[PDB]
RNA sequence: GUGAAAGCGUGGCCUAACGAUCCUUUAGACCUUCGGAAUUCGAAGCUAGAGGUGUCAGAAAAGUUACCACAGGGAUAACU
RNA sequence: CCCGUCUUGAAACACGGACCAAGGAGUCUGACAUGUGUGCGAGUCAACGGGCGAGUAAACCCGUAAGGCGUAAGGAAGCUGAUUGGUGGGAUCCCCCUGAGGGGUGCACCGCCGACCGACCUUGAUCUUCUGUGAAGGGUUCGAGUGUGAGCAUACCUGUCG
RNA sequence: GCGACCCCAGGUCAGGCGGGACUACCCGCUGAGUUUAAGCAUAUCAAUAAGCGGAGGAAAAGAAACUUACAAGGAUUCCCCUAGUAACGGCGAGCGAACCGGGAACAGCCCAGCCUUAGAAUCGGGCGGCUCCGCCGUUCGAAUUGUAGUCUGGAGAAGCGUCCUCAGCGGCGGACCGGGCCCAAGUCCCCUGGAAGGGGGCGCCAGAGAGGGUGAGAGCCCCGUUGUGCCCGGACCCUGUCGCACCACGAGGCGCUGUCUACGAGUCGGGUUGUUUGGGAAUGCAGCCCAAAUCGGGCGGUGAAUUCCGUCCAAGGCUAAAU
């Protein structure tokens, strides 16, 4: 070792030219998937591509809490409201996880909303042609019947806005700062705050 | 490029570069980093100062989400407004653009820098420094916390 | 408690109304029915009781709780158990007396 | 067995930022519509129009 | 501290008399942390010393080989 | 004086070399670093993947609040978080006169000294949820900081290391 | 002495199953040192090589006794990032994950236990039939020390309403796969050559100028190549249509309930020892000792006590795809 370097730390003692994975398959990869997708199209013709409708839900944790994505499945709960039974939903495109917990109204009646729209969107075949059933749908509706090959429910973000407001003399007399300073001072002492509400 | 390679340039100069006396020997001062101590030191002590010893607590199983916080100063404040945005605070100056810097990714925000001339911002944080909450008052504005 | 709306402080967070959590069958878990219970009693009066029941027990009559708490952490192994097996204990030492 | 063999891992491919090879096309494009250039690069257009 | 005072005093009239990392241990704060929330023990941190490396820029270390082996050295002995 | 080599010193009573043909030794890869070329620029990087497409391992296209690096640092940590300079030299340019002249301009870089952020110390009017805030005022202390960004990607030589 | 049962013994008894072979990937066990640390013992090499076993077309894993602390995610697997990071380490040499986030693919289920008792409703063998991967009849046997059925925590049992859902067959095609047959154009004139497939001239085909052969660089001499057409066979799976009977006892779906609501033990957990892990007052595994509970139990990355809170439900089992 010589000069002025960062100290190298590789990690290359084992017999790790055995263990190296290359990727001269990438190619030869994305053609099999592309033609499993197109096989399953065929397949599960007309039923859409993109498959089951997944449910909104917020990321974990302080760093993704203010994203929104899709998740495994939708609740039981959910299920309940949207009057769709649990046993039933997974047959017409609609996932189910009946682990998921529901903590808030804002997200439940999100995803009540979404199972409505799905519901009024959503065009079922008789399963015998000559039989129609209480949730089968009309013969000019299964007539102009198509697959859909992109998402047909987009998980989208509400983009930012900034709008112009007047600036009162309550929020002119604000400090934040302090606010927050007191905040913290407040948690850091409630536990000394209680003993000594306690003692005395 | 091994055309551009000089050991190209060195053929037919015996030493190939690594001279006569000393030469090319396998590991002459050992492996990797050995010696950092012993024979070593003055490289580690001279360019490598505190490499050796601990300092600090430790903490197991230390999760960064949690701290995660994105910083913004108040003199890149005003580059989040659209443009039309911007053109109507500086036409009216009875009402002040509203920039929600979490929507941008931004939790907190920081004192450094100035605003544009003349012109009141409501900016809406998680958490803000004493400075900036004192140039945004002072410009006209207004501070709201969120979370 | 909802959330206050701030990022630090006591009850922080963002603003949301919150919902109780739907009943489940999960909420039931450490229960048992009726005839389980029935039917470990009349095993117990089958099958008696451990030796080390038995010392725990005899502890507890002479009065040396503190002792009969130690022993039962010994055997058991976690002080919560123990406290456990202490409380079945002097409850069938009550229900002995009268 | 030769000196340092072979390996497949070698770098083989490269990574050429988008913008260079747009770049790169439009000045091909724009050589193109040059006829100096394309007769210097071997082609016989002594009779095309334009 | 001393002197009336100027002033002198940050060890010995001057030129030698001594010691890193890791660990342990002591002193200091109405100090920081134990990461679901509190209190208390315990533990872990911050600042300054102490336990030592005398091969003294600091491995933890007994012989024998005539039964012997290898890489070298004329950088080095046993002739001329 | 016989080349090659080690050597203070080789034509050496120093070692290799009887002769010829062919083969024969600083490479590839990963992490960094300076330098240079190229693109863009407070951004930069589509090749994890997706849409396709020379009927196609290429080329082309695609970043939703994705991610990496950069865009803020100082503290073990709790935590706090850049008030936006001055001055001596100095390139270029503009005026008066033709002296090694005077005036204005004063980028790059260098020297010196302030100011701001943070660790530590010190300091304390007013408010305040009583432990927080911070008018004024600081320091022979400490920093890989700030004071109108300079990075990201990529190519090659060289250097350290596995 | 007979009979019933139990345990066991002999059968070339009737009918079945198993051993062994292969190595690229896969699963379990066992297990070094060279080497690095400029010496060396912990460490590293490496949870690797060697050794001993077990499968498939993939294996393994898999439906939370999970991740987290958020406005919360939601079986398993894999890729990118996290990250050369938290952590571990004669804190030396070195070593080094996981969660979130973005993608590929997606699929959920089966049991044990209280619950026929107006009768084991279950299953195997022989024999005889049938539209024979199975169904029916009869007869022996298994099984009450429990075969069927219901139930599996997401629930569920029971009761009352709603009238919402549930019952095959055969034909012809499409889709997938594997094959067979035919189908363009010069071998014109001159020269050199042993031989034109070379040079020059004149023509032609081209959705065929990939490739090969033939006496030298051959699109048109031959096989082929491009694009049609026709023909044959598998896979009984997916899919469209057509022809006929289409029976809701019963079972599910939804609503209600002052009733019940059964959930895996020498197992969890604890002490200690050894090994391993980034797992640090101890990450997993294993031996030995102790040894649970049901308003309870495991986890919440610093040991302990107290009070709360969050999250799941182990000690039984199956399961395609992304790799
Ligand atoms: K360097
Ligand atoms: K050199
Ligand atoms: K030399
Ligand atoms: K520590
Ligand atoms: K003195
Ligand atoms: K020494
Ligand atoms: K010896
Ligand atoms: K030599
Ligand atoms: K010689
Ligand atoms: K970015
Ligand atoms: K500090
Ligand atoms: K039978
Ligand atoms: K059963
Ligand atoms: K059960
Ligand atoms: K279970
Ligand atoms: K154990
Ligand atoms: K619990
Ligand atoms: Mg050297
Ligand atoms: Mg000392
Ligand atoms: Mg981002
Ligand atoms: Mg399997
Ligand atoms: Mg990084
Ligand atoms: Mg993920
Ligand atoms: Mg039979
Ligand atoms: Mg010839
Ligand atoms: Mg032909």
């Amino acid at each position: 070792m010589k000069h002025n370097n960062v100290i190298p730390n590789g990690h290359f003692k084992k017999h790790w030219q055995n263990y190296v994975r290359t990727w001269f398959n990438q190619p030869a990869r994305k053609t099999r998937r592309r033609a499993a997708r197109q096989q399953k199209a065929v397949k599960i013709f007309p039923r859409p591509t993109a498959g089951s409708l997944r449910p909104i839900v917020h990321g974990q944790t302080l760093k993704y809490n203010m994203k929104v994505r899709a998740g495994r499945g939708f609740s039981l709960e959910e299920l309940k409201a949207a009057g769709i039974p649990k046993k039933l939903a997974p047959t017409i495109g609609i996932a189910v996880d009946h682990r998921r917990r529901n903590r808030s109204l804002e997200g439940l009646q999100t995803n009540v909303q979404r199972l409505k729209t799905y519901k009024a969107k959503l065009v079922i075949f008789p399963r015998r042609a000559k039989k129609v059933k209480a949730g089968d749908s009309s013969a000019e509706e299964l007539a102009t019947a198509t697959q859909v090959q992109g998402s047909y429910m987009p998980i989208t973000r509400e983009q930012p806005a900034v709008d112009l407001v007047k600036v009162t003399d309550e929020m002119k007399s604000f400090n934040a700062y302090g606010k927050l300073r007191i905040e913290r001072t407040n948690a850091r002492h409630i536990g000394a705050r209680l003993k000594r509400a306690a003692e005395a | 490029t091994t055309r551009f390679k000089k050991n190209r340039k060195k053929r037919g100069h015996v030493s190939a570069g690594h001279g006569r006396v000393g030469k090319h020997r396998k590991h002459p001062g050992g492996r990797g980093n050995a010696g950092g101590m012993h024979h070593h030191r003055i490289l580690f002590d001279k360019y490598h100062p505190g490499y050796f010893g601990k300092v600090g607590m430790r903490y197991f199983h230390k999760l960064r989400n949690k701290f995660h916080c994105p910083t913004i100063n108040i003199d890149n404040l005003w580059s989040l407004v659209p443009q039309e945005v911007k053109d109507k605070a500086k036409s009216s100056n009875a009402t002040a653009p509203f920039i929600d810097v979490t929507q941008y990714g931004y939790f907190k925000v920081l004192g450094k820098g100035v605003l544009p001339q003349n012109q009141a911002v409501v900016v809406k944080a998680k958490l803000i420094s004493k400075n900036a909450e004192k140039k945004i008052k002072e410009a006209g504005g207004a501070v709201v916390l969120t979370a | 408690q909802p959330n206050t709306g701030l990022s630090v402080g006591l009850n922080k967070g963002h603003v949301v109304t919150k919902k109780e959590l739907a009943p489940r069958p999960s909420d039931r878990k450490g229960k048992t029915s009726k005839r389980v219970h029935f039917v470990r009693s009349l095993i117990r009066e089958v099958a008696g009781f451990a030796p080390y029941e038995k010392r725990i027990t005899e502890l507890l009559k002479v009065g040396k709780d503190k002792r009969a708490l130690k022993v039962a952490k010994r055997k058991l192994g976690t002080h919560k158990r123990a406290k456990k097996k202490r409380e079945e204990m002097s409850n069938a030492l009550r229900k002995m007396r009268a | 067995r030769m000196f340092a063999p072979t390996k497949i891992w070698r770098r083989w491919h490269r990574k050429i930022p988008v913008n260079q090879k747009r770049y790169a096309v439009a000045s091909a494009i724009a050589a193109s519509a040059v006829p100096s250039l394309v007769l210097a690069r071997g082609h016989r257009i002594e009779s095309v129009p334009e």
